[PDB]
């Protein structure tokens, strides 16, 4: 029984097709050994040698030029012991997704992009693919995910992101993605920058 | 000096099942990753599926899921390879590798090999 | 080739399908890819009844105990593999296999055969 070492992602979680992305398992605890487990297409388990600094024990795990199989949920464990590499608590699950494989959706705002402080904003993301579910990011990083519509009238698949109440501006984006491809994600949606003027 | 030795040639019946195990020596049964590979008689190699490195979870090829567990026991330093409902046609040489490991998680190749083990479903 | 369903099976179409040829002599092998699957192609020798044995891996690097005659190289989606001077102990079947996407799939192969 060891405490749970913390995983994060730099830059973040969503990765680019063909492109790196570094996960580090930092931990207060000294452990010599780290490893990484993936669930997903390609399981895998990655071993690094902890390097220990002022006192905590850090670990920065290297995912390459991004394809398919590395993506998934990465959970990280580690063990001071060596050989039977007695283990620590699971890391927090941590989702890698892969971008940029399937077709751009498109993101657009009700009532507008600019808008006044205050003013409810509901940020809508459509596309003709029938992607089963949208997802969006701010500033390049987010967790909202929401189921697509039936075919609609229009012949598209849509998914409504009520942002709420908007003060401060941001740039949004929007992803597509399929049940059977979870972690596998399309192209970026066009940048949409929400403006707030306040008074 | 990793090598890999399996288990004998072994001949059944259509409907049967066959297990084939793969016996590790030279290294840390859990740093490899050991995979499956099959050749058949019309079929030059095949990846039926591999073990995970440490934890020993497999991962299986769409055309072999159902029918093929991969399983290992650190103790007895063996892999092994189990086929549930043979068929006339899975009658192939079937080998165990090592599949080795690089920058990135991607994996590079298999670099040990094994003899082979040959099933073959004779009615 | 894509439909939704994810990243289809990497498909690699290796030729030439048999070759035959002399001492000291240069042959080529191609292996082609349905995807993109980068440095990241193996080529494997199987003499018969012994094991395959990886010959090259990550396109260009050659593993220990290899020849410099066996010489290969190509990306992105064109491979070849080069054998400068042929010599008796060469004579097996090649394979070239991707090691990009889960679904690891290998060439028909190509067999290398002296003309005596
Ligand atoms: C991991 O990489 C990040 C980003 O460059 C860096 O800030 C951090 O210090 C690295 N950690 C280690 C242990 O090298
Ligand atoms: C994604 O966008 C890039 C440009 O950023 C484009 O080259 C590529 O074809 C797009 N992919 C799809 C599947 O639309």
């Amino acid at each position: 029984v060891h405490r749970k070492p913390s995983l994060l992602a730099h830059p973040g979680r969503l990765v680019k097709s063909e492109e790196t992305v570094i996960l580090q398992c930092w931990s207060d605890v000294r452990f010599e050994h780290f490893l990484l487990h993936r669930e997903g297409k390609f399981k895998d388990t990655l071993h690094l040698i902890g390097e220990h600094h002022d006192g905590v024990s850090k670990a920065n795990f290297s995912i390459g030029p991004m394809m398919q199989d590395l993506a998934g949920t990465y959970r990280c464990y580690g063990s001071v012991t060596h050989s039977p590499y007695q283990l620590s608590a699971p890391s927090d699950p941590l989702d890698i997704v892969i971008t940029g494989l399937y077709e751009k959706p498109s993101l657009s705002a009700q009532p507008g992009p600019t808008v006044l402080a205050g003013e409810s904003v509901t940020l809508s993301c459509s596309s003709r693919s029938s992607y089963d579910m949208y997802h969006l990011s701010r500033e390049g990083e987010a967790h909202e995910c929401r189921f697509s519509a039936g075919p609609k009238v229009n012949g598209t698949f849509q998914a409504d992101f009520p942002l709420g109440p908007a003060t401060h501006g941001g740039t949004y984006r929007c992803f597509g993605s399929f049940r059977d491809s979870p972690y596998e994600w399309s192209n970026s949606s066009d940048p949409l920058l929400v403006s707030v003027i306040g008074n | 000096q990793v090598q890999l030795v399996q288990s004998g040639a072994e001949v059944k019946k259509p409907g049967s099942s066959v297990k084939v195990s793969c016996k590790a020596s030279g290294g840390t049964f859990s740093s490899f990753a050991i995979s499956w590979v099959r050749q058949a008689p019309g079929q030059g190699l095949e990846w039926m599926g591999g073990i995970i490195p440490i934890f020993g979870t497999a991962n299986y090829a769409q055309k072999f899921q159902g029918r093929v567990t991969i399983t290992a026991d650190e103790s007895t330093s063996t892999a092994y390879m189990e086929l549930s409902s043979l068929r006339s046609e899975d009658t192939a040489v079937y080998y165990c590798a090592r599949v080795s490991g690089t920058t990135g998680g991607y994996y590079y190749g298999m670099d040990v090999w094994g003899q082979g083990t040959l099933v073959t479903v004779s009615s």
